[PDB]
């Protein structure tokens, strides 16, 4: 319930960025935070955690993302 | 070569039991070819329809890695809107194996129905959902024959 | 109006059909046949002009043999033009080469279209001739080379229109939004590629109805993903769709006479690092002619200071006459003019080959008008090629002539430096177009002619009659012989000094021939020069040069574009450290339908036969295939079910596949996703990169539908060994029509594996039955290979509303043919030899070397400093990521190898591989560890690969991953196991 926590995010080129966030932050809020730090347009990349595509409407606590977790960045359109 | 050297560093990072992702069981073909990987795809998500499955696949890296995208093929082929009848799946283009494999399990639960390859599975995903779930559940159970002996898989 | 597309195949893809037809109606006159003259004449004759005429009544001197490859010691005394015309006509039987005897009356220039004046024409005569050409509409082009310097002049008359500026394909792309202010927004993650000043037409714009009529709009680039065309409020409002195509508008450019340009020149810079030296050399080359007038046609003496100081005065006197050249407040740069006077008598092959190809391309633009011509002037120098005076000093004694053919080369570098060039041991990989130009320049340099040097050239290919256009060392008499062997004897006739010094081999460079090119071969060489055409071989030679720490001179051309790369050990990076799928399903360009048709051509006539040939010859194939299975079993079932008997059955199979691939599968796709289908978000399914297809109704009178059946039937008949009375050169429509009009075509209706494995007949049923798989050949025009891919691709193009392509355009995309013109090949080869001068001095200053990039279409010349090899570190120990490696002596054991790395290097070896074979891994189970930890490196490879290391192998390259003293992975060099 609103506990501070830092999480890691892996990019496509196996590079890890460290972010300081809270469980009361939406994925869209976090996705916009990775946008300004890496340079990727918002439409090109999404976020996957333990094989779960994070929707922009939910928050970090909605996906049971505790402290020192690792997010993953994947293209939005990648199907054959 | 800069291709075999790059493949080694990514093969050790995905098979070291300290950094290994529990969602994929990676082993080399004949334990000697670095450019041919036998990967076992597992969906650990409990709410997913593909839960409990072990879908065997094969990755073949070309000689011009990473300047050419590698091929990914399900053996055997699975029912998915983004998988050809040949079992193969298009890999797009600086990219790592970890990003590609994670991109694959993400497509398994959220298929890109707008750009379909199996038109049968695509029309079944949206128009006949009950039939698509039945084809996947039957596909997951037939996958249990492709388990080795002694392997345990947690949720973690 | 016919063009030999068998001889000019690679050249037609550069110049086009229309431009080559104008070239075949233009008579070219070249004045002066020194090294620069014969280099221009060779490339122009090879390019195929209507007629070639040369004029040079001067007697052949031994010093002229410095750059002219068509002169021998036996020709000394006779006229340069007469002895060269014979050897020039041999290059192209379609181009007659004549000799103009006396140019006393200038009215003889009226029968020519392009006049070329080389260095043998005085500046006073160049102006007299240009005044007659400019006032008569004749194109005038001049050029001269002074040592390591040179320039060129272009005057194409007072009226010249550039219809095509670049010769490239017009850039096109899809539009996602057109704002009312004109901001044309592209689709997601697509770059328009346009630049300011471009012009574009529009298509498929739903709402701006008057925007699609073909009116052109000026492009104002806002960013890499958008451009602006002005307010489009008059045309309506944007809804969806849109495809823009760049259109090249004509540009009528006006030229000034040579007299006008000497006073107010317009420069085109060959190197922006030396863009100030342009106006300096403009007065220097003029002063060289004033010096010749004041000295009875004499040039400034070699390394002479009295003449060099007089030239500086003439340049200063000219600066007062022409104050616009240098401009106000800029000094004369006496040091530059002094170097120009020192080399005024030099004849450098690298500079001649450079300007020879450059001016020749300007002659081609003069006859065809295909590219953008040179804007009135360009100057170029390669002063960085001069060796260090501390090792090879230059003065009036070292650079004096020695009564040899290299006198004009010694005049620049000195006698001691030319001896080292002759004592160099070089390796030329490939004897193609670049290799032929490479051996010619090395023959003029005398490279390898010394008692300590040699030349090794290897090429496993033979000479063909079609290659005689792009390979000028070969003649019709040599077709069928080996490329490297004939090119060896070709240069020995130009310079007999190389006789017995060229080792011509016919062996392919690769891992297959590591016994022939062993350690003793590579280590004895000084440097290696690449003359290859494919990337697979280039990377191997590059990885070999990195292993043995030898310099590599890399080059390559693509049409009018070309580049050079210098690779220095321990200093710069190598050539390896530099530089769809969905599109087949939803095509929007002709490239995607060809890739779809090319893959269909493989599964029809190549993969189906290999599966049947293996199902019949391997008994366990059914059980072996279980390790794609349904597609393979279906391929063998369809290949043995509809087995054709005569050629009439093959026509039926091709017509049925036409209905399946282009009518039924399209209706089945349109059944699941109609033209009005919508996605989850409510967006139209068929939008943007996706085009709603339409089913094809077969029409035998449609050229693409007809040839899909002819080629499809002829190729299937080749698989099943069926022959026909039809002519393989001309199919008859009425015969194919009576066969199809009597067929019953099934209508369309919308739609485990152990059953399939039981439907296959036994191999014993078909005893001796063999299918002949089709081996794809792009260069044969009678095997129906290109006929199928062209017809099949255009049919799918008709489905998705893509514009069809002809055979020549499809052969280009399918075969991945690299265009090659003779002008860029000679120019690029010259730049390689100018860097070769820097390899002889063993220069280590990275700024002295220069990587070149040329685009003769603009024309653009740019040079960049080579990139230094990236450095890394482990345990605070810096190393070179490209060149550094670990040297281990003896066939060490795996256990002692890890011990040597934890003690001497502090690295815990976690993995170890040998080529493409993984040998050791720290995460192996204790069973795999103890088994391999006690084996040496040679026995470790035998255990893993089941193959023995041959006795001719003396070294082994091992890739390793290791952790530092903190337990984290760190990049480390590779290992060389010295057996
Ligand atoms: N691996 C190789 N070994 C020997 N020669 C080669 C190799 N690859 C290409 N070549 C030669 O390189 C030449 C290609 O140059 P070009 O004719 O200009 O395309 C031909 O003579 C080929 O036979």
């Amino acid at each position: 319930h609103h506990h501070h926590m830092q999480i890691f995010v892996r990019t496509l080129t196996g590079r890890t960025i460290t972010l300081e966030v809270e469980s009361s932050d939406t994925i869209d809020n976090v996705r916009a935070r990775i946008q300004d730090r890496e340079g990727i347009p918002p439409d090109q990349q999404r976020l996957i955690f333990a094989g779960r595509q994070l929707e922009d409407g939910r928050t970090l606590a909605d996906y049971n993302i505790q402290r020192e977790s690792t997010l993953h960045l994947v293209l939005r359109l990648r199907g054959g | 070569s800069t291709a075999s050297s790059l493949l080694l560093r990514q093969y050790r990072e995905l098979t070291d039991p300290k950094k290994a992702i529990p969602s994929f069981h990676i082993e080399l073909e004949d334990d000697s070819n670095i450019f041919t990987w036998n990967i076992g795809v597992m969906v650990l998500n409990e709410d997913s329809i593909y839960h409990g499955g072990f879908f065997k696949a094969q990755m073949r890296f070309p000689e011009d890695f990473p300047f050419s995208p590698p091929q990914f093929r399900f053996t055997p082929a699975i029912y998915h809107p983004n998988v050809y009848r040949d079992g193969r799946l298009c890999i797009s283009i600086v990219q790592t194996v970890e990003s590609v494999l994670i991109s694959i399990v993400s497509l398994l639960e959220d298929p890109n129905i707008n750009s379909p390859k199996n038109v049968d599975a695509a029309v079944d995903y949206r128009k006949n959902p009950e039939q698509y779930k039945q084809r996947v559940k039957m596909e997951v159970e037939r996958s249990k024959q492709d388990i080795p002996k002694g392997f345990i898989m947690p949720t973690s | 109006g016919e063009i030999d597309e068998s001889l000019y195949s690679r050249q037609l893809y550069v110049l086009g059909k229309e431009a080559m037809l104008k070239m075949q109606t233009s008579n070219v006159l070249i004045l002066g046949l020194k090294g620069l003259g014969v280099e221009i004449a060779k490339n122009v004759v090879l390019a195929g002009v209507k007629s070639m005429t040369v004029f040079d009544p001067e007697p052949v001197q031994l010093a002229d043999l410095s750059t002219q490859f068509f002169l021998t010691e036996k020709d000394i005394g006779q006229k340069r033009g007469d002895v060269t015309r014979a050897k020039l006509a041999e290059l192209n039987a379609y181009v007659p080469v004549n000799v103009l005897d006396s140019l006393d009356d200038v009215t003889q220039l009226s029968q020519f279209q392009v006049v070329v004046a080389t260095d043998t024409v005085s500046l006073e005569d160049k102006v007299k001739i240009n005044e007659f050409c400019h006032s008569s509409g004749i194109r005038f082009i001049s050029s001269e080379t002074r040592g390591l310097f040179g320039n060129t002049f272009v005057d194409l008359g007072d009226e010249f229109t550039v219809l095509d500026p670049t010769g490239e394909e017009p850039r096109t792309g899809m539009v996602s939004d057109i704002e009312p202010d004109g901001t044309v927004t592209m689709l997601d993650d697509n770059r328009h590629g346009l630049e300011d000043g471009n012009f574009v037409r529009f298509s498929e714009v739903e709402g701006l109805d008057k925007l699609n009529d073909g009116t052109l709009f000026k492009v104002e680039v806002l960013g890499p993903f958008a451009f602006r065309i002005g307010s489009v409020k008059e045309y309506g409002e944007y809804k969806k769709g849109g495809i823009f195509t760049e259109v090249k508008v004509p540009r009528k450019i006006s030229f000034k006479s040579l007299k006008q340009q000497l006073s107010n020149p317009e420069f085109v810079f060959s190197d922006f690092a030396k863009f100030d030296r342009a106006a300096q050399l403009h007065l220097g080359f003029q002063a060289l002619h004033q010096f010749a007038v004041r000295h009875n046609g004499e040039l400034p003496r070699t390394m002479n200071d009295e003449d060099a100081n007089e030239l500086i005065k003439l340049v200063t006197d000219l600066s007062v006459q022409q104050p616009e050249v240098l401009g106000e407040g800029v000094d004369v740069n006496e040091d530059l003019i002094k170097e120009l006077s020192y080399q005024a008598r030099g004849d450098i092959p690298g500079v001649v080959a450079f300007f020879g190809g450059l001016v020749a391309q300007e002659v081609l633009k003069a006859c065809s008008g295909k590219f953008t011509p040179l804007k009135q002037f360009m100057y170029f120098d390669s002063l960085e090629s001069l060796p260090d005076p501390k090792n090879f000093p230059r003065n009036e004694k070292t650079t004096q002539p020695v009564n040899s053919r290299y006198d004009n080369q010694i005049a620049v570098f000195g006698l001691d430096f030319q001896k080292k060039i002759a004592n160099s041991k070089v390796f030329l990989v490939g004897s193609g177009a670049i290799g032929c130009e490479m051996l010619k320049n090395w023959a003029l340099l005398g490279l390898g002619s010394g008692s300590d040097g040699y030349i090794v050239v290897t090429d496993n290919d033979s000479i063909e009659k079609s290659n005689l256009n792009r390979q000028f060392l070969f003649r019709p008499k040599d077709v069928g012989k080996n490329k490297s062997e004939v090119a060896a004897e070709a240069v020995c006739a130009m310079n007999p000094d190389l006789k017995g010094k060229i080792n011509a081999k016919i062996d392919k460079v690769g891992p297959e021939t590591e016994e022939i090119f062993n350690d003793s071969f590579w280590e004895s060489l000084d440097f290696v020069t690449n003359a290859l055409d494919n990337v697979d071989a280039r990377t191997y030679v590059d990885r070999r040069c990195v292993f043995y720490r030898k310099p590599l001179l890399e080059s390559g051309t693509l049409g009018t574009k070309g580049n050079t790369q210098v690779i220095i050990p321990r200093l710069t990076e190598s050539y390896s450290s530099s530089r769809l799928c969905t599109l087949r399903s939803f095509p929007n360009k002709i490239d995607h339908t060809i890739a779809w048709a090319k893959s269909l051509f493989q599964g029809y006539f190549t993969d189906s036969a290999e599966n049947v040939n293996m199902y019949l010859t391997q008994p366990n194939f059914v059980e072996q295939t279980l390790k794609d299975v349904k597609g393979v079993l279906e391929s063998i079932s369809d290949s043995l079910s509809s087995k054709p008997h005569n050629f009439e059955d093959c026509i039926k199979w091709a017509r049925l596949e036409f209905e399946k691939k282009f009518n039924h599968d399209i209706k089945q796709l349109l059944f699941n996703f109609p033209k009005d289908a919508k996605t989850s978000n409510g967006e139209p399914f068929w939008s943007g990169a996706k085009r709603a297809p339409t089913p094809l109704e077969f029409d035998i009178y449609n050229n693409d539908h007809f040839h899909f059946v002819v080629a499809g039937a002829s190729l299937r008949a080749y698989n099943y060994g069926i022959k026909s009375d039809d002519s393989n050169s001309k199919p008859n429509v009425d015969e194919y029509k009576s066969v199809i009009d009597h067929m019953i075509i099934p209508e369309f209706t919308p739609n485990e594996i152990d059953q399939l494995v039981s439907s296959l007949p036994d191999p014993s049923t078909l005893a001796g039955f063999k299918l002949e798989p089709v081996d794809f050949e792009k260069d044969d025009d009678t095997n129906h290979h290109i006929e199928f891919i062209t017809a099949c691709s255009n049919c799918r193009a008709q489905n998705y509303f893509i514009e069809t392509a002809d055979r020549q355009k499809t052969k280009f995309i399918a075969g991945r043919i690299i265009p090659a013109i003779a002008t860029t090949t000679s120019l690029v080869t010259g730049l390689v030899n100018l860097e070769l001068y820097k390899l002889i001095d063993n220069k280590t200053d990275i700024e002295q070397y220069k990587n070149g990039f040329v685009n003769l279409a603009l024309p653009f010349f740019g040079f960049s400093e080579p990139i230094a090899s990236p450095k890394g570190e482990y345990n605070n120990k810096k190393y070179d990521k490209i060149w550094d490696r670990f040297d281990i002596k003896g066939d060490i054991k795996l256990s002692d190898l890890i011990e040597h790395f934890e003690k001497d290097e502090g690295l815990e070896i976690t993995m170890l591989s040998y080529g493409v074979s993984l040998l050791y891994a720290s995460f192996f189970p204790p069973k795999k560890l103890k088994e391999r930890l006690n084996l040496p490196i040679t026995q470790l490879v035998k255990l893993v690969t089941k193959k023995d290391i041959p006795a001719h192998v003396s070294t082994m390259i091992l890739e390793i991953c290791a952790d530092d003293k903190e337990g984290e992975d760190v990049e480390v060099p590779f290992i060389t196991i010295h057996l």
